[PDB]
């Protein structure tokens, strides 16, 4: 009763030595390298790559290849192979073409629905607008290029669905087929890919994650030749709606084919050739953005970088396939050296599809992910790091001395800045005389008149205890779904029996009778799951006691995931735990961690292996100081203090050492590729924010040195240096020359220090700028931003970023994806039309072939239809579907993004907004006039979707627990479920039989803890569901929901605690039924008798959607009152004018421009960002050092609780118990340091997790820039009908709305306008006063709820620790 | 007079300071923690000596 | 009193002499050992009996002479072309040069024979 | 006199950390197990010591 | 009188003549030594008792907040 759905996206990588060890088993002989893995695999080959080459095709095969009649070849030759596909003759063709034709019609007409509501409601109003009938007689003949991408990926993914499809209903099912793509024969499971071209005579194995990235890579190039055809359609209608890029398609296909060349000329090698381009394309685009030194110093050093790696590349495939099967595959324009033809060509097509464009240049950033992955050497990269994480480095005591002192003096200053006052030294005696004043006055020097003196003087200072560490583990921050690595004794349970000796195997079946379960766990949540002596505190003492140090359980595992590193859970912890406190205490002084003329210059370094060069000579002279800070020894220093006495082992499945007989020990196994010992430290990810507050204080050093300012920021792998120095000019020297000489200086510098730190930067990853702002990938040029927009949609496509196939979470994914074609590329229609090309694919298309829900999902639609055709009196099931795809999935639609979605980012009310772009679409069937007062016309159609929107059965059930969860959920049904919901009891019946009593105890209590907190407010009798979520927020019942919620996103719940990979069929039977109720929800809340036939149909004379909003909301959940959730929909409240008035009374958005044109231009106004209002609070003065971070959160959330519920007839009692129990003191003493709220309307200003901080536009930041807002003429109504009464329209929305409404008015009409009224519908807007609230807490059950969920409570402040609160 | 050369005397033992200081921090490295000797180098903490506290005051039941 | 000037220089000539030692204190990082069998403490002494140890392969390092000119504080080649003002192109980036610049086709090169 | 007297009383304070950061150093680069197992010892006897006096001024009640 | 600049300097000279035995102490394994644990100061005590002091004023400002609580 248990099915494996496999991938259908590449998640994983590719495995070289999987693919070397079956190839090597399969033709019997060294495959891809003459390594341990080809032996070992041709020796003791797994069971199922027995299975593979004992088939009847594959015995075949062999055989051929064993008589010379067949040539092996390596899986780029057959990826350039497949890219070239296109042999079948007017048969596949007219069918392909045809079925693009219809693809293409299908969106443009679903599409046509929502343009018109939008050029209804602009006022600039099966296909009704004329734009997209011309469109339509545009695209009505797709070009060969899209066919051919088209084609390919048809074929590619039916093959796929036929596999995966059978391998559900039958596990073990191997795909053959030579019938799809024609000419070549695939032979696929889950563990192997054999594809064979017979009229080539050629032959490949593979993996099937590498099938998986040939599917891939033809649906980005589909995907790109896609939106190209849309965008070059559409500005050839108009040049403002396609996106500010134009491609010639083909071009791109050359360049396609030219990648392809050189990834099959060059093998697997050549990705580094095709990795190094994104130098040449910034090289193009700095030859338009920079000076003439700047940019030829940058284009010489990229040529040499490319013609390095092509080099490197060519020794290396030669250097490989020398003793291999693939000796003979080495083409002679490899050692003819006219590969740089090839690459000359290619660089060629990149320059010519750039067009010496800044936004063809920004958006060819999809070209890095266009050309598929590389097969990566496991060991390989193991042996590269290991030389430079051995090697000896040699450092001057002085500059040791400045750089703690550097990292010390930025503690002190950001101490002094945060806590005004210098933290507590505890060997004060070492200052001087001139830094005792800067201690006894609590101040500090600056970096100028600061000294390398000084530098020195201050590392020689200790510190006392400042934080402190929590004493209970946080189980949210330690439980992931990734792996855990098993511990030294038992890392060879990380391969397969086969490819371990037998000794190794009979030592395994003795150890693991040594060993907890948790020890034998694989996994980080069964790891945890299975502890049954879990302790809360087992971590500190971990910690304190330093059990960490000289484990003989430590190891370093490294999977090829660049050489994701794992190790055991204990020391997990640790560096979770050390990385924490980091994050949570010390990040806070490093906020970069996120004369006539002064020159500016600007470097940028790459610190993707900044780590391997740091020792413990120069990461814990800082890590010493975080130790003292926080009264441990060795927690941010553990890494080391422990790496250096570990072996570090690839232990990829298919990449096993070879164990030397008798020899059991890993420390005693002999070093060799991919296992080595003696790391001195350097580990990626781990400790990674102590690197870089070190970086930070090493620039401040090199400032220091320099003598100029300097502006870091430092973005993950990657930090940027803004350096300026106010020099005096020369005689004759012009800015840009200053500009070159201080790049060239401060590059002489930090390369100096660097190395005086043990670091040798490399010309490859530093290179010198003056203006050019490229940061966090983004291209930004003289203020205007250039997005790279197609390469976030490559991958959109049917089953995309779901668990088990879930047809909702595939709508929404695809419409968040797609979004970005709109938010960042700038155009509305073109991130529309593809969407809607790829959700008709979704829904028309793709849905009849479900993996576990064979065409039930398709008939379910087909009912969806019929029910729709019925009620809304349409002429057949095409215009139902039309119909479905644009109404909003709140209410059963397929529509993921809303019509306010494309205005404002951020909204305080879905269900207004849902019923809003309800109302809109429903217009382009009833002919209802979007800039006219709501009407009675002749059509009852939105008349009949109102009336079964606000009249339904009552049903509620657990209202109070649920508005706790969800603030906006509705109730009596008429929402669609998500999967936590439907999840949540099977989490709960599977962690009460953990072994772990934290999670057993807390999951048995989990109904009666449901049921107690839906009645501790239940009382309440005006429900505000943003103070019950604050309510829920400061229970311990919240981290326990947390982790359920986390767990049931895990395919196949049941299976947790069975050590399978396998999916359970009560989960698939689950997933089912959720999707079958999502689909067919639309039929259940819009019934054909309109659920009311004795109450007539409603009127919408004087109807406010608000109104109706708030009645439904209410309604759903049989509450009377229901308040600070229902606010106006701006899109709809908002009319939309072009003219003055008769007087202004509205908000006035003018464009300050004066081109009538402002996309890709800057203004001088300043950037909108939304920032709603915050709260007025005084802050108590306190130690908030002397607490915890969660004990000053939890502090945070009971003062809003005594502002938002001070009105409540039990308030003393409540806050009472809920101070004792979750922080451990008296009202009285905790209340000392509450927030005081000055705002007297938390109905607006309450910050809750479910409500937004900002409401930004739909529009690029920069280009806000060009317009100004005035809301002077609306204020004067607004205050003249609610005088001095707080109303619940959100003032950023209305900005946030006028922004984008110019942008889009100018996609549409291409013209932007010069001024934009908002005029606001008045019956829309209602007060918003905050309640005076009755009722009692139900104390009894607070309490319990308290108690049951105990084991998730936080640290409690302790007396010791409430003393030192007021010192 | 006296008293700038006591200072600049000062300024240079604060110095010799800051760079033994440094010494004593950098060479208690992966082997002094392997031999059991680096919290005699770099000092005994607050949560040690706060464990030793908790130790020396519940040893039965005082 | 001619004493307490003679007592100040003695000791500011002492000052300066271990400040002198302090700053030419070169520390060598811990590592393995020659024969890859444990790991050697920190190794800290003078800049030029340091300077001798990574010449005469006392201490195994990647690359001895730039790490014997950082320590002598003198800049090599390798970080005076890294840091150069002109960046000069390889002979392989020179043929590829030569080939990008001007569209003059004569590349010819025909991919149907791959 | 104030400043004086002040000053050598500051500069004896601080010659005294650095000769002791000097013992630790020449106490610990010396690079046989027997110092290194005399520091050990040393330490887990001090930690003994520290507990009982601990204790002992704690029976002041 | 200002004659304690005779003990500044003889604790110049101790400093002085440990920090040669500390840079001969870390590098003079082969020809500066003939077996193991050279003839040098090894007074570990007085590392034992400036650890003794600093725990225990450390353990006074943990017992001074136990008495404010």
């Amino acid at each position: 009763a248990n099915v494996y759905l496999t991938d259908s996206y590449l998640k994983g990588v590719i495995s070289f030595s999987e693919c070397n060890a079956l190839g090597s088993y399969i033709f019997n002989g060294p495959y891809l390298k003459n390594d341990y893995t080809n032996l070992i695999s041709r020796q003791n080959p797994l069971i199922e790559h027995m299975n593979l080459k004992k088939l009847n095709i594959t015995q075949s095969l062999i055989s051929k290849y064993h008589k010379g009649e067949i040539k092996l070849e390596e899986p780029t030759y057959f990826q350039s192979l497949l890219m070239t596909y296109k042999s079948m003759t007017s048969s596949e063709q007219i069918a392909t073409t045809n079925l693009l034709k219809k693809i293409i019609r299908r969106a443009i007409e679903i599409s046509d629905v929502k343009v018109y509501a939008i050029l209804n409601k602009l006022g600039l109003k099966t296909i009704k607008t004329t734009l997209l009938k011309k469109l339509m007689c545009s695209m009505q003949h797709p070009p060969s290029w899209l066919i051919h991408w088209f084609n390919l990926y048809t074929k590619l993914n039916n093959i796929l669905t036929q596999y995966r499809s059978n391998e559900v209903k039958n596990h073990g099912f191997t795909l053959i087929d030579n019938q799809t793509l024609s000419g070549f024969q695939f032979i696929l499971n889950q563990y192997g890919c054999i594809v064979y071209h017979k009229e080539l005579k050629r032959i490949t194995v593979t993996t099937y994650n590498q099938f998986l990235t040939w599917k891939d890579i033809s649906l980005s190039r589909l995907n790109v030749c896609l939106i190209t055809w849309i965008s070059n359609c559409l500005n050839t209608l108009n040049k403002s709606l396609g996106l500010r890029c134009g491609f010639n398609n083909v071009i791109l296909t050359q360049l396609f084919l030219y990648g392809d060349c050189i990834l099959k000329l060059f093998h697997n090698e050549g990705f580094y050739i095709i990795k190094e381009v994104e130098g040449f394309i910034m090289s193009l685009i700095l030859n338009i953005t920079e000076e003439d030194q700047f940019r030829k110093r940058f284009y010489n050093s990229m040529l040499n970088n490319i013609t390095d790696a092509a080099n490197k590349a060519q020794k290396n495939l030669l250097s490989r396939v020398c003793h291999t099967l693939l000796d003979k595959t080495v083409s002679d324009n490899i050692i003819n050296g006219r590969w740089i033809i090839l690459l000359s060509k290619f660089l060629k097509l990149i320059k010519l599809a750039g067009d010496n464009n800044l936004n063809n240049l920004s958006e060819l950033y999809f070209l890095f992910r266009i050309f598929g992955h590389p097969m990566v050497d496991e060991r390989q990269a193991m042996d590269a790091v290991k030389i430079n994480c051995n090697e000896t480095k040699f450092y001057l005591l002085s500059s040791l001395s400045m750089l703690r002192g550097a990292f010390i003096y930025r503690i002190i200053k950001g101490f002094v800045n945060n806590y005004n006052r210098w933290p507590t030294l505890r060997n004060a005696i070492v200052l001087p005389l001139r830094w005792l004043t800067y201690y006894k006055l609590n101040t500090y020097p600056s970096l100028l008149e600061l000294t390398e003196r000084d530098l020195i003087v201050l590392s020689g200072l200790r510190f006392y205890r400042e934080f402190r560490l929590p004493k209970k583990v946080d189980l949210e921050m330690i439980i992931n779904d990734k792996a855990i690595s098993p511990p030294k004794n038992l890392i060879w349970t990380s391969f397969p029996r086969n490819y371990m000796p037998s000794h190794i195997q009979n030592y395994i079946e003795h150890e693991k009778l040594k060993f907890s379960e948790s020890d034998k766990s694989r996994r980080v949540l069964e790891y945890y799951l299975r502890d049954n002596k879990f302790n809360e505190c087992d971590l500190y003492n971990c910690v304190v006691n330093q059990s960490y140090l000289n484990n003989p359980n430590h190891v370093v595992s490294l999977t090829g995931k660049r050489m994701f590193a794992m190790q055991p859970g204990m020391f997990r912890q640790v560096q979770i735990l050390a990385e924490k406190m980091i994050a949570e205490n010390i990040l806070q002084f490093f906020p970069e961690s996120l004369n006539n003329y002064i020159s500016k210059c600007s470097i940028i370094t790459d610190l993707s292996k900044f780590n391997q060069a740091f020792r413990y000579e120069t990461s814990c002279i800082c890590s010493d100081v975080l130790d003292e800070l926080h009264g441990v020894q060795s927690l941010f220093s553990w890494l080391h203090l422990t790496i250096p006495h570990v072996t570090i082992i690839c232990t990829y499945r298919h990449a096993p050492p070879y164990i030397g007989d008798h020899i059991v020990d890993l420390n005693n196994v002999d070093e060799q590729s991919g296992l080595y010992r003696y790391h001195m430290g350097g580990i990626e990810g781990w400790c990674q924010k102590l690197w870089t507050i070190e970086a930070i204080s090493l620039l401040d050093l090199i400032s220091l040195k320099g003598k100029f300012s300097i502006t870091a920021l430092i973005n993950g792998d990657n930090q940027s240096i803004d350096i300026s120095k106010p020099i005096r000019l020369m005689e004759g020297q012009t800015h840009a020359q200053a500009d070159y000489l201080l790049a060239l200086n401060s590059l002489k510098l930090l390369y100096k220090e660097y190395a005086g730190i043990g670091h040798k930067l490399k010309g490859t990853e530093t290179y010198i700028s003056r203006d050019m702002q490229f940061m966090s990938k983004t291209i930004q040029h003289n203020g205007v931003y250039y997005p790279a927009s197609i390469k976030k949609v490559l991958r959109v496509g049917p089953w995309i970023n779901t668990i088990l196939d879930d047809f909702k979470v595939s709508l929404e994914s695809i419409g968040s994806l797609t979004q970005e074609l709109e938010y960042r590329g700038e155009s509305l229609l073109c991130s529309l039309i593809f969407r809607n090309v790829w959700l008709y694919n979704q829904i028309a298309l793709q849905l009849k072939n479900h993996a576990l829900c064979n065409n039930k999902l398709y008939l379910d639609i087909l009912k969806v239809l019929k029910h729709l055709k019925t009620f809304f009196n349409l002429d057949n099931i095409d215009t139902a579907l039309t119909l479905y795809m644009n109404l909003p999935m709140l209410f059963g639609g397929g529509d993921p993004n809303l019509l306010y979605r494309s205005f404002y980012r951020r909204t305080p009310d879905f269900l207004t907004e849902a019923i809003v772009h309800s109302v809109f679409i429903l217009s382009y069937y009833t002919n209802h006039d979007l800039k006219d007062k709501l009407q009675d016309l002749s059509d009852d159609r939105l008349n009949k979707f109102l009336t079964c929107i606000i009249t339904f059965d009552k049903n509620p059930n657990a209202e109070f627990v649920t508005l706790m969860r969800d603030p906006q959920a509705l109730g009596s049904e008429r929402q669609a479920k998500i999967t936590s919901e439907i999840n949540r009891l099977a989490v709960t019946e599977v962690l009460s039989t953990a072994p772990n009593k934290i999670f057993s105890k807390s999951a048995q209590h989990y109904t009666t803890t449901e049921i107690d907190l839906n009645d501790i407010m239940q009382n309440i009798e005006p429900t505000y569901p943003h103070g019950l979520r604050v309510v829920y927020e400061s229970l311990p019942f919240y981290k326990a929901e947390k982790i359920v919620n986390l767990i049931s996103g895990t395919k196949s719940i049941t299976n947790i605690l069975e050590k399978t990979s396998a999916i359970d069929l009560t989960d698939i039977d689950r997933a089912t039924e959720m999707m079958r109720k999502n689909i067919t929800l639309l039929i259940r809340i819009l019934p054909l008798d309109c659920n009311r036939d004795k109450r007539e149909i409603l009127s919408m004379e004087n109807l406010s959607i608000t109104e109706l909003s708030k009645y439904v909301r209410e309604r759903s959940w049989s509450l009377s009152n229901i308040v600070g959730v229902t606010s106006p929909s701006i899109m709809y409240t908002m009319d939309i004018k072009y003219t003055t008035s008769t007087i202004s009374s509205g908000i006035i958005i003018e464009k300050y421009n004066v081109n009538s044109l402002t996309r890709g231009e800057r203004g001088p106004t300043k950037p909108w960002v939304g920032s709603s209002t915050q709260e007025k609070k005084t802050m108590p003065v306190y130690n908030r050092q002397v607490l915890t971070k969660k004990q000053r959160d939890q502090i945070d959330l009971l003062a809003k609780l005594d502002w938002v519920y001070a009105s409540i007839d039990n308030k003393d009692e409540f806050m009472e118990e809920l101070s004792i129990g979750t922080l451990g003191l008296t009202y009285e003493k905790a209340k000392k340091l509450f927030p005081q709220y000055l705002s007297v309307n938390y109905l607006h200003r309450l910050t809750v997790s479910s409500r937004p901080c900002e409401f930004p536009a739909s529009i690029p930041a920069y280009r806000t820039t060009n317009y100004h807002f005035d809301t002077s003429p609306i204020n004067r109504i607004l205050t003249e009908k609610y005088g001095d009464e707080d109303i619940d329209i959100v003032f950023q929305n209305c900005i946030s709305f006028g922004l984008s409404l110019m942008s889009v008015v100018e996609q549409f009409t291409n013209v932007c306008p010069n001024r934009i009224i908002l005029i606001p519908k008045l019956n829309e807007i209602h007060l918003m006063k905050p309640p005076i609230f009755t009722g009692d807490v139900d104390i009894h059950k607070l309490k319990q709820v308290i108690q049951k969920q105990h084991m998730f409570l936080p640290d409690k402040i302790s007396l010791t620790q409430y003393v030192e609160l007021f010192l | 007079n006296i008293t700038a050369r006591l200072d600049r005397i000062d300024e240079k033992l604060s110095e010799i300071l800051g760079m033994l200081h440094t010494l004593v921090v950098a060479s208690a490295g992966p082997t002094s923690a392997r031999d059991g000797i680096r919290d005699a180098m770099v000092g005994l903490r607050e949560e040690m000596i706060e464990k030793i506290r908790t130790e020396a005051l519940m040893t039965n039941d005082r």
